[PDB]
């Protein structure tokens, strides 16, 4: 029944491709080495084709180099400061949800142009001394067009729809599942477009490339108190993508990120690969040589 | 047969072009350009197929390539959306959807050499670079030139990190042909229509970029024909226009 | 890479050309135990 | 296949340090160009796109491919010894 | 057949979901697809290993 | 039978080895060395099998044994690292494997006396002894000479912790034989390929040492000859190498 | 087929040589190099087959061809007694026998051209001309210079009587191959192993000589490149030593 459903739940290994056992091929006609770059694929010649091999039964796992794996991690995606003490007494925080904050994550997702995941949200939060009193916070949704709040205590966090999540700093940290939640059928880190119809003649194009199918509202944090609390509390937010379909794979980013938004780099290009003296050095000493042939 | 012939043509509506040199044709993603299906059609409004008259080749720029020459670029539906039945089907209607055939023409002698990466980039962010000095320099957002640079296409002016951070040895990953002056003259890419939406904007949004990019430079011997011209002709394949309104240009 | 015989070419062609490398897996190649890249690198945790 | 950056030398910079330089020789067996063959290392390997998804795994196996095209005229005609030294030897002096 | 490193397999009382939405559900990783084709040789006539490509 | 008989022969290759006082042959683990199956074997690279010119018994050391002598030991392959085309095949390839039949040969009159333990310890990491003195005296880390002595092999300075912080009475934990003057003249330990690799660097891994250590010393009355030599013979079998290049001598 | 196809590929062991005008393979007297049968076999030790080891493609010796150049010649096993694990298992064994692969690789532009004859000459005994003056002048016995070359190879001083007294005319009698610039740039010849021994000394005997003589001369034209290359590359097909010793060099 479903408990044979249970039995086969365990993360089966999938192998790698095995090698065949190959002699040598002294004949024309036959060519597996020469290839054409030009066409645009692949080299489709195999180790067996090339060099004598011996049959190898391979039993590595392949498992692991999936984008379910590959992105099923939690990362650092936020940081908001709930500043309450000294010019900053506001004692709530309005963070515009966006995954692009942090180098490591953001150029994991940018491997693909378009994504579809469920996501995992944990906020870890606690003091500048990273100590977590019994202090009570509210991590409100707010999605786009909900009225953000404008004060600790305003209408807004009353929350009839609006999900929120109350915990006190002194618990574990909160975890919510969020769905796929976007307009289009996939998110989509690189829009090449403007999401207005214009002519688009200013002096600074901020428009080019923001497409709001990925702008998903804010996460509004407050301190659930009457006054100033005199103490600043760091909610640092962690996603962990799920569920993950992804599509079109691009090249890995080489430059450093300047900006959130915009694919944008110093004029000075750092070079994807580290120099060397000449083209014909290599770091590695190696043996002594038995015959100096 | 197991081998692609060098001899080969492309007949799409009135237009053919055939070419003696073709080192087989990349159809990107192993996936032909077809209509939208009714499962993932979502807007109600019958949409008008003009088959023929928009489905053909457009041979819209030709480039002269030098042996300094870093690389030009072009964005669909950008380029076509002011030539010919398909500009004009592309300015009167709102949603727009459609693959297209790339074909990228560089003849030269047996005595001229160089290699042309010629690469389809799905959503081509054209970043711009800011100047070491400032960290907000002006040029941080590029200028509508460099997004859309239309029918005439734009020049790379770092071509190592494709003008948008990512580095071009990569940039295989994409749809892309090369053109050897050594073995072939023309690089031929079908892309079917890929976005996360059915039907997009021709004016607004730009499904790809079409980069060629000089990797080996263009190096002959004095006495051969210094002019050798890179020329872009585009076929847009079942194109599908829908939402009819009053006509508007970008 | 080692000159098996020389590069010749006749009169009036160029006598210097490149050869590209591309770099690539077989099928029989996997990877193991997922770790965060040397590759880039911001200032600091908070940053853009 | 990606280009491997094999020609990451001090003065080479953009797009020519994705070029090996070939030419006619007036001496026989020259040492044409070389590169370490272990994805992870910093050197021409980082260009490519399974050197950059090697970076984000600790181990990894199988068999490595690299494609050489080459882009004179039609006219220039060659042949090149492309040796891969297992690892116990240092980057071999002679082509013997 | 796991990544136990040993001989066993016990019971295997996981990927629950405790809630109405599927979307709440543990990463979905039960299933592994290795399709590099439509990459590695996306062109229309398929060449074969033996042959020279262009003739 | 039930009984071990006395008188033995042992033939690998073009070589022989008579012994009328064999105290039975110990193979090592109950297992027989064999070449490395499809599925343990990980490289790709068919593997050389040299057989009879590889696997034969090579005589490399005599040592003579005195009253107070202490011990010696050799690390294997590392004792045949430049020996005969075993030697040129090691350096010649990266990958290596192979067991091994040992056979120490220590023939004495009815009128003499002692015991020697012969042992082949797995991973024989040799120790540094530290003079109490310094905590990080110099010889904290054992040099070359002493980790792989080679074909002459290295006399013990501490048999008792059999120069590895290990007592010598728990050695009898690894494959051992004792010739006893008293009984026997001659040991014998087939050893099978024991690492957790498929194939290792012959140069740079020492799969095992082997090690003669004098428990009860060697007594003899005036008139006896003082002379007692100790031979080491070894036979590689079922060698494999694998992943040829230049020649490498350690 | 019926014609033998211009592209061809030759990998033996973990060598692969491409060549993209290979005018067809010369397998000599139509027999395949294969181990010595049962019936043939003399000797009563256990042949070793080093397999992959001693087959593979060995690239010994470049020549530079001028417009004046006589021709080379080599013997076989003579060339390779000193290089790889073939030369240690022919210097280390008595009894020797193999068929080999040649591969000749000499390319030059469509706007040079010449002729070399490609032969392998079984039991190929180099004469001395001696002086018309002395009738036995010194240079009636040749040195060892001239018998054994080694890896370097002999330039000939009368390529006309192949330096043997025989016409270079009657010289395609034996297995042989052109390297006509105009059509091709490879010569292969497969050859068995022909003696009337069934093993020999690879040390002692030379069972062929590898000729390589420019019939029509180099010529270019000013401009095109001057040093054009001729390589000799050698495979060792069904090695089988036999008599296992201290390792002898010639
Ligand atoms: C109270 C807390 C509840 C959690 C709600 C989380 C809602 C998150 C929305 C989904 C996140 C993925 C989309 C990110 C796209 C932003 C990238 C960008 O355009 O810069
Ligand atoms: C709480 C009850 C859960 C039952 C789960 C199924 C266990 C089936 C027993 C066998 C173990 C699973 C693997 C197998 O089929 O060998």
């Amino acid at each position: 029944n479903a408990v044979s459903t249970l039995a086969d739940t365990t993360i089966s290994r999938v192998t790698a491709a095995n090698t065949a056992a190959s002699s040598h091929s002294l004949g024309t006609g036959r060519v597996p080495a020469l290839q054409a770059a030009e066409t645009g694929a692949s080299s489709n010649a195999s180790d067996e084709n090339l060099i004598e091999t011996r049959c190898v039964m391979n039993r590595n796992g392949v498992n692991e180099a999936s984008v379910e794996h590959f992105y099923s991690r939690a990362g650092l995606v936020g940081v908001v400061e709930v500043k309450d003490s000294g010019t900053s007494q506001d004692g709530y925080t309005v963070w515009p949800i966006d995954v692009m904050g942090f180098v490591q994550q953001r150029r994991k997702l940018e491997l693909s142009t378009y994504m579809r995941f469920d996501a995992e949200f944990t906020f870890v939060s606690n003091l500048n001394d990273s100590t977590t009193p019994g202090m009570l916070l509210q991590y409100m949704y707010v999605p786009p067009g909900a009225p953000k709040p404008d004060g600790r205590k305003s209408y807004q966090w009353q929350t009839a729809t609006n999900p929120s999540i109350f915990a006190k700093l002194s618990d574990p940290p909160p975890q919510v599942s969020v769905p796929f939640m976007s307009p289009a059928s996939a998110y989509q880190w690189f829009y090449d477009g403007y999401p207005t119809f214009g002519e688009h003649k200013q002096a600074t194009n901020l428009q080019y490339g923001q497409c709001p199918n990925n702008m998903m509202g804010h996460f509004a944090i407050r301190t659930v108190s009457e006054s100033t609390t005199g103490k600043n509390v760091h909610v640092r937010v962690y996603m962990r993508i799920k569920h993950v379909r992804a599509w079109v794979p691009r090249p890995f980013r080489s430059q450093a990120y300047m900006v959130k938004n915009y694919p944008t780099y110093s004029q000075t290009i750092s070079n994807t690969a580290a120099d060397r003296a000449s083209i014909t050095t290599t770091d590695y000493e190696g043996g002594v040589p038995a015959n100096p042939f | 047969c197991g081998y692609s012939d060098r001899v080969a043509q492309l007949t799409v509506g009135n237009s053919t072009i055939t070419t003696q040199e073709a080192a087989n044709i990349v159809l990107s993603y192993g996936e032909w350009p077809g209509y939208c299906p009714s499962t993932d059609a979502t807007a109600v409004d019958k949409p008008t197929r003009p088959d023929v008259s928009v489905n053909r080749f457009y041979t819209l720029s030709t480039k002269s390539w030098k042996t300094e020459s870093t690389g030009w670029y072009w964005k669909f539906p950008d380029v076509l959306n002011d030539t010919g039945v398909f500009g004009q089907n592309a300015q009167f209607h709102y949603l727009y959807r459609s693959g297209f055939c790339m074909h990228v023409q560089c003849n030269a002698s047996k005595f001229h050499q160089g290699a042309l990466l010629v690469v389809v980039i799905p959503e081509f962010v054209v970043a711009a670079s800011s100047p070491a000095t400032k960290p907000n320099g002006q040029g941080l957002y590029p200028d509508f030139a460099h997004t859309n640079p239309g029918k005439e296409g734009q020049v790379f002016r770092d071509p190592y990190v494709l003008d948008a951070g990512i580095p071009l040895s990569q940039a295989l990953v994409f749809p892309h042909q090369w053109i050897n002056l050594r073995t072939n003259n023309c690089a031929t890419i079908i892309m079917p229509y890929v976005n996360a939406l059915p039907f997009d904007s021709a004016l607004n949004h730009s499904n790809f970029g079409l980069a060629v990019i000089p990797i080996s430079p263009l190096k002959y011997c004095n006495g051969a024909t210094t002019e050798v011209p890179i020329t872009l002709t585009i076929a847009p394949l079942n194109s599908e226009f829908s939402g009819l309104r009053q006509a508007i240009k970008q | 890479i080692w000159y098996q015989t020389n590069f010749v070419v006749p009169p009036d062609t160029p006598s210097e050309a490149n050869i590209i490398a591309l770099g690539a897996a077989q099928e029989n190649f996997t990877l193991k135990l997922c770790k965060d890249t040397d590759e880039i690198r911001q200032t600091a945790e908070y940053q853009n | 296949e990606t280009i491997l950056e094999v020609n990451n030398t001090t003065g080479t910079t953009g797009v020519n340090r994705l070029l090996i330089p070939v030419r006619a020789q007036n001496n026989v067996d020259q040492l044409c160009a070389s590169f370490q063959v272990d994805p992870g290392r910093n050197g021409p390997w980082q260009s490519t796109m399974v050197g950059q998804i090697c970076r984000y795994y600790t181990q990894w196996s199988g068999s490595l491919k690299v494609t050489f095209m080459f882009t004179g005229s039609f006219m220039a005609t060659g042949k090149m010894l492309i040796a891969y030294t297992p690892p116990g030897s240092a980057q071999p002096t002679t082509r013997e | 057949t796991g990544n136990i490193a040993t001989e066993g397999s016990t019971i295997n009382f996981t990927n629950i979901n405790y809630y109405k939405d599927s979307y709440a559900a543990s990463a979905s990783r039960q299933d592994f697809t290795q399709d590099p084709t439509k990459f590695t040789s996306p062109v229309l006539d398929a060449i074969k290993e033996a042959a020279a490509p262009l003739q």
